[PDB]
DNA sequence: AAGAGTATGGGTG
């Protein structure tokens, strides 16, 4: 439900998820790159206590 | 006698590429893209040339587009732009919506 | 305590510094408060009249 | 551990072997995703590994046994 | 590079005495070394300290209580190990207090120990009178 | 180097201006880890501005991380020793009074060099082999080397 | 203003600093006398006599 | 202390010794003066005899 | 005064070791310097590294060549188990400057000796360096065969054979 | 003066010297002897390769430190290759084996 | 190399060795070392600033 | 015809 949840997930996990092909993963990477973000980031203490 | 090493634009770009969570394929694509950048900051070849230089047929053009979009947000903002309009739009996309005009 | 007179170890500052081993030795105190003594020429022979 | 490592040296019996075992356990905790066997109190992985070693819970043989058991479990799950 | 070469050789340590002044007592020369022979009581043939014992403070106190005179100890010169030495011919690690471990660069330690005090050395330039009462020996 | 009379034997006093430069990639990683910076350039700019949170990050990253202090000439292995840093104001390094004899150092103009171990093996070697709390006896003769002197 | 360690004098044998300190104390005392005489306006004769 | 009890008590003992020594050296008020260097009264007689 | 060479030749290794140790300690005690006797002994052991063969025996050594003592003792203990006769020898005493020039590594020798002479002699002889010492591994940026690296060199050695 | 990273010499690929050049401190022979006497082999190797003139090792170490993985991948110093080339330029065949 | 990933991976390899050999160099060995022969003493063009 | 002594050159600091 949040960008912080999405960016912590790796490409392999998204690829293994059902109903998600390579095209949709490429689109997700493109829209994240449009804002200077990427998949595979690590965060401490998430969710952000809310 | 010996001089000292100097950091160029491509050295800074590769330093930023090194510390970015890319995959191996994405890292090779980024290496080719940074190789295809001149000293004014513009891309000198079409993405077809980069795709051909990668050397495998399992990669499509949209992956190259995504890697290029990720790279274009490096420092300085607007680097590796296709043309002037692309550079101006990339620079504008980093501005807040409260800008008057 | 009875009004008599006794002899005890001195509380002199230089003597306390030397006796405790904090700084200084006997030769340096001799130079400070007694004659410096005989010196030597650059070759090494002693000068007959000391300081 | 935080000041002196004498107890860990007595446990292992050698300072060089102690350094090697502590480095192995610290790398297991830092990157391998393992959880500490002692209550961590704002401590780095090196100090946690030293405290585990001085408590008698970690040595070379225990690490080897754990590694072999994990490999056996992985190969059983693969089948 | 080894724990024990199995040798039985060694050197004889006695107090260093010049004239009537004792320059070096025995305990300062055998502390932290390993005996190469059984230590026998001066008056009898009973064994005081067994073979291959690391002489720490307690053993030195025992030696000086029974008035031991000379002790044979193991040394790195008479060591059978080739390409290195063994732990028992070297003895105690002075900086740690226990016996030396394997893998120690003792040559660098020895060179540094000898060379460090070298800055305190200056480079540029008829009757025997006894003092105490005791038996007299002629050799 | 100046004297720190309040320090413990395993501690040294490090200026935070030096420590900010010495531990820069650690600070970058820590900034990226807790969401303060999303990219490397954001963390780099944040450290360049020297914001108020980078000091908390620096205090968190140096908590248990030994550093090596060395004084020249190095005549024996006691010329390099490991210490736990304490961040201080100013520009001078504070040294424990009981180690100076091992360094042959005095506070009338002497300078010292500081090195940072990087890998886990180096940090554990610094803690287990080179810490001043392990170098109590002399490797030359077996006598203590942290004996008090002068004022004490 | 300054605190100096007395332990540095005896081994160095530089006794001139102690004598300089005593003489500076005496000079400052003379200056203090003159300053006190000047603060409360007194005759020129007393100043020149002192 | 090191030979009887071990390493850690020796470190604690050394720190406590340093603290106490500094505190009581400060409290003593030890100083150095010109009158501390006492000259023997027989020096000139010995020099004259020599 | 008596030369140490004659003391070694007539009285043996222990006597010359005692002589050198006592002389060095006498020089150091005048200044009140405390040094343990171990270190001088290891320096002396490094000095007494060579040996001169006095009889070839059943070995292939020459009549009067000077070689490493460890090689001679290894060969003699190998032959003695086969029922053969080992070769007699005599220990030699050298200075540290000459002892350090007899190392079997041209990289280590060229590090601190005259580089031109060492390189020329090694090139003429066609030598081969095994990288066994501390300085050799320091030059090429490897773990030293001491301390925490010691075990690392052992496993490698048992992965080669 | 302090330094994390900076510029290097063109030939030796080692950090420069001096505060004006934003250089690093020299780790000389006596410091190496001290580290050998301690037995700290990993500290010495880290000082010898990934901090001075292991060109790929520097980048890998920096990336690992940023990623929070304190581990090095040592390589061959560049000064040794320079020495090999200089010795070969004298007409002497020196090479690495196996 | 065709595959760019393998090409980039192949230029960051560490050579494996366990010994160092030294000997004399024949003219054939020196010719096998080289990539070409130097025939002129010039270094830089100084007009196009090219070698 | 060998063998001991002197002069010269190389290396180190
Ligand atoms: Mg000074
Ligand atoms: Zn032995």
């Amino acid at each position: 439900h949040y960008i912080g949840d999405l960016v912590q997930r790796t490409e392999v996990e998204l690829l293994k998820t059902p109903n998600l092909g390579k095209k949709s993963l490429t689109e997700i990477k493109d829209v994240l790159a449009s804002r200077g973000l990427s998949l595979g980031m690590r965060l401490e203490n998430w969710p952000p206590a809310s | 006698y010996q001089g000292e090493t100097t950091q160029t634009l491509q050295d800074y770009l590769m330093w930023q590429v090194e510390l970015t969570p890319f995959s191996d394929t994405d890292r090779a694509i980024a290496t080719s893209i940074v190789d295809a950048v001149d000293e004014t900051g513009y891309l000198t070849v079409p993405l077809e040339d980069i795709l051909e230089s990668i050397g495998d047929e399992e990669i499509d053009i949209d992956e190259v587009e995504a890697v290029l979009k990720r790279i274009q947000r490096f420092d300085p903002v607007g680097v590796a732009a296709k043309d002037l309009r692309d550079c101006l739009l990339i620079q504008l996309s980093q501005f807040d919506k409260t800008t008057p005009w | 305590r009875d009004g008599q007179e006794e002899k005890q170890v001195s509380f002199n500052s230089i003597y306390m510094m030397a006796d405790s081993g904090a700084r200084g030795s006997a030769a340096q105190i001799r130079q400070l408060a007694g004659m410096r003594g005989l010196m030597a020429k650059p070759d090494g022979s002693i000068i007959e009249t000391p300081i | 551990a935080r000041v002196t490592v004498q107890d860990a040296v007595e446990k292992i019996g050698n300072r060089f072997d102690l350094v090697l075992v502590a480095a192995r356990r610290a790398r297991q905790m830092q990157v391998g995703g393992k959880d500490p066997l002692v209550p961590e109190e704002n401590d780095k992985t090196t100090v946690i590994a030293l405290r585990e070693i001085e408590e008698g819970l970690i040595n070379n043989q225990i690490l080897d046994v754990r590694e072999r058991q994990e490999q056996q479990e992985q190969e059983a799950a693969e089948l | 590079t080894e724990d024990d070469c199995g040798t039985h050789e060694g050197i004889m340590m006695t107090p260093v005495i010049e004239g009537g002044d004792v320059k070096e007592p025995l305990r300062d020369r055998v502390l932290g070394r390993v005996t190469a022979e059984d230590v026998l009581k001066p008056g009898t043939a009973d064994i005081l300290v067994p073979r291959n014992t690391l002489l720490h403070e307690q053993w030195c106190d025992l030696l000086e209580e029974n008035s031991v005179d000379a002790v044979k100890v193991r040394s790195v010169v008479s060591c059978d190990t080739d390409f290195g030495v063994c732990a028992h011919c070297y003895g105690r690690d002075l900086a740690r207090g226990h016996i030396i471990n394997k893998g120690e660069a003792i040559g660098v330690i020895a060179a540094q120990s000898i060379g460090e005090p070298g800055t305190q050395l200056t480079m540029r330039t008829s009757s025997i009178q006894v003092k105490n009462k005791g038996s007299i020996k002629l050799s | 180097i100046t004297v720190g009379p309040y320090l413990r034997l395993h501690q040294c006093g490090l200026p935070k201006k030096m420590a900010l430069e010495l531990f820069k990639p650690f600070i970058y990683g820590k900034l990226e880890l807790r969401g303060l910076a999303t990219t490397i350039k954001a963390a780099k700019k944040m450290v360049e501005r020297e914001e108020a949170v980078v000091w908390d990050i620096l205090d968190e990253v140096i908590r248990e991380h030994p550093v090596l202090l060395n004084r020249a000439p190095t005549l024996h292995r006691l010329g390099i020793q490991a210490f736990e840093p304490v961040l201080i104001e100013g520009k001078a390094i504070q040294l424990h009074p009981l180690v100076c004899a091992a360094y042959n150092a005095d506070f009338d103009g002497d300078q010292m060099a500081v090195h940072v171990p990087l890998t886990l093996e180096a940090q554990l070697e610094a803690r287990a082999l080179m810490m001043s709390t392990n170098n109590i006896l002399s490797p030359a003769n077996g006598e203590p080397i942290i004996v008090p002197s002068q004022d004490v | 203003d300054i605190v100096l360690n007395p332990l540095g004098v005896p081994s160095r044998m530089n006794i001139g600093q102690i004598l300089e300190t005593h003489l500076g104390m005496a000079a400052k005392g003379i200056g203090d006398k003159i300053n006190a005489m000047l603060k409360q306006q007194q005759e020129v004769a007393k100043l020149r006599e002192f | 202390c090191y030979r009887i009890l071990g390493l850690k008590p020796t470190v604690i003992f050394a720190d406590q010794i340093m603290y106490t020594g500094f505190a009581y050296a400060a409290r003593s008020g030890a100083s150095v003066g010109i009158d501390d260097m006492v000259i023997p009264e027989k020096k000139h007689e010995i020099i004259s005899e020599a | 005064p008596e030369a140490p060479h004659d003391i070694l030749r007539l009285r043996g290794v222990h006597a010359v070791t005692r002589y050198i140790v006592n002389e060095v300690q006498d020089v150091y005690r005048l200044q009140g310097v405390k040094i343990n006797d171990k270190h001088i002994e290891v320096i002396v052991r490094q000095m007494l590294r060579k040996a001169t063969i006095v009889n070839a025996g059943s070995s292939d050594f020459l009549e009067g060549e000077q070689v490493e003592y460890s090689r001679v003792k290894i060969a003699n203990r190998e032959l003695e188990a086969n029922g053969k006769v080992g070769a007699t020898y005599s220990r030699d005493l050298l200075g540290i400057t000459k002892a350090s020039l007899a190392t079997e590594s041209f990289i280590s020798a060229a590090s601190f000796q005259e580089t031109t002479r060492v390189l020329t002699e090694a090139a003429v002889a066609g030598k081969r360096d095994e990288l066994r010492g501390l300085k050799e591994n320091v030059i090429v940026g490897r773990l030293i065969p001491a301390g925490t690296g010691y075990a690392y060199h052992q496993d490698r050695m048992r992965r080669r054979a | 003066h302090a330094r994390s990273t900076g510029s290097y010499s063109l030939v030796t690929q080692q950090p420069l010297g001096g505060k004006a050049q934003f250089g690093g401190q020299r780790f000389g022979e006596m410091e190496v002897w001290a580290l050998e006497a301690y037995g700290a082999a990993y500290t010495l190797q880290e000082m010898l390769t990934v901090k001075s003139d292991d060109v790929n090792g520097r980048t890998k170490m920096y990336k690992n430190i940023v990623d929070g993985n304190h581990q090095m991948e040592p390589g061959m110093p560049e000064s040794f290759n320079v020495l090999l080339k200089e010795i070969r330029s004298l007409g002497i065949n020196i090479e690495l084996e196996d | 190399m065709k595959d760019l990933l393998k090409f980039l991976k192949a230029q960051t390899k560490t050579e494996e060795f366990d010994a160092i050999k030294i000997a004399l160099a024949s003219p054939d060995m020196i010719r096998s070392w080289s990539f070409g022969e130097v025939k002129k003493p010039e270094t830089i063009n100084y007009r196009t600033f090219k070698p």
